[PDB]
């Protein structure tokens, strides 16, 4: 439903505790609209597996940074869209991000 | 040339007794000095509007940066773009409203903006737009309040280049309702000349011209 997968997810540490992640549009609508994406991250290796969500202001800024990250800790994310009825669409692949010490 | 002697836009021009669209001299302020030729549009709507974008067939780049969209670029008779520092200084002579002609495909629309106005390069010429009327759709309230965005300088609202991403330069949020200066031809999603609420953002336009005249003209 919703869309095909968010393309070529890349990410970068910016500074010591932030992450610049970006993506681009899914190849494939399948009826309703995209309206914003979301970006799911969670410790891949830590003890606090909280699942967070960060979810854009519309759909044409293929980025997002990520905030309050933990030095020395590795992170899984994935890109997900979200169309104007509430569907989610296909789940990017996932990418694995290392902060530095 | 006797009821203003230095006409100050096209609207002067035309009070003058200049009725044919083409290039004219205007003096900004009324000054002698400040001297500059625009293309006035003298047919739509009565006429007396100065063009100072004009989309057409593709030929001229408007992937430019900074400097280029300060001074202005093109011929004035094919694909311009009059430039950021003269849009200051007119709309700041007077108050001004907006005109946006498009064609595509044998159908047009319009859309006018009662007040317009472009700030000084100290405010990254900030873009002041209000008061749509017309049949193209109110794209323009999303970008009002916006400095201007090229590749080499971004002051947008995104994580991301809007006019990297977007081919383009405009007074970019996150990013854009119109984008007429994007590039030609281009329907892939908000890469082409854009006004959202006419066409969407997977259709470029053929045909597309701002112009500005004094408010209540
Ligand atoms: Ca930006």
């Amino acid at each position: 439903v919703c869309s095909s997968e968010p393309e070529n997810v890349q990410a970068d540490p910016e500074n010591y505790t932030s992450l610049l992640v970006t993506w681009e549009r899914p190849r494939v609508v399948y009826d309703t609209m995209i309206e914003k994406f979301a970006v799911l991250y969670q410790q891949l290796d830590g003890e606090d597996q909280t699942k967070h969500e960060f979810l854009t202001d519309g759909y044409q800024d293929l980025g997002a940074i990520l905030n309050n990250l933990l030095p020395n800790m590795s992170y899984v994310l994935q890109i997900v869209a979200i169309c104007t009825n509430g569907l989610y669409g296909k789940y990017s692949d996932q990418l694995i991000v290392d902060m530095p010490t | 040339g006797l009821l203003y002697p230095f006409p100050k836009d096209c609207s002067q021009a035309m009070l003058n007794g200049d009725t044919t669209s083409g290039l004219y001299t205007i003096y900004l302020n009324g000054d002698k000095a400040e001297a500059l030729e625009v293309f006035c549009d003298m047919t739509s709507d009565g006429g007396g509007w100065i063009v100072f974008l004009r989309r057409k067939n593709g030929r001229e780049n408007f992937y430019q940066n900074w400097k280029a969209y300060a001074a202005g670029f093109g011929d004035r008779r094919e694909e311009f773009w009059l430039g950021l520092d003269n849009l200051n200084k007119i709309t700041a002579q007077g108050q001004y409203e907006l005109r946006v002609d498009l064609r595509d495909h044998g159908e047009t629309a319009f859309a006018v903006y009662d007040k317009f106005s472009v700030g000084d390069a100290k405010t990254r010429y900030k873009l002041k737009v209000e008061g749509y009327s017309g049949t193209a759709g109110d794209s323009m309230a999303y970008h009002n309040g916006r400095s201007f965005s090229t590749f080499d300088k971004d002051t947008d609202s995104a994580i991301t280049n809007c006019a990297l991403s977007y081919k383009g330069a405009f007074w970019y949020r996150n990013c854009h309702r119109v984008n007429l200066m994007g590039r030609y031809g281009d329907n892939n999603h908000s890469q082409g000349v854009n006004w959202f609420h006419w066409k969407g953002h997977e259709h470029s336009i053929q045909f597309a011209e701002m112009k500005l005249r004094p408010s209540n003209f």
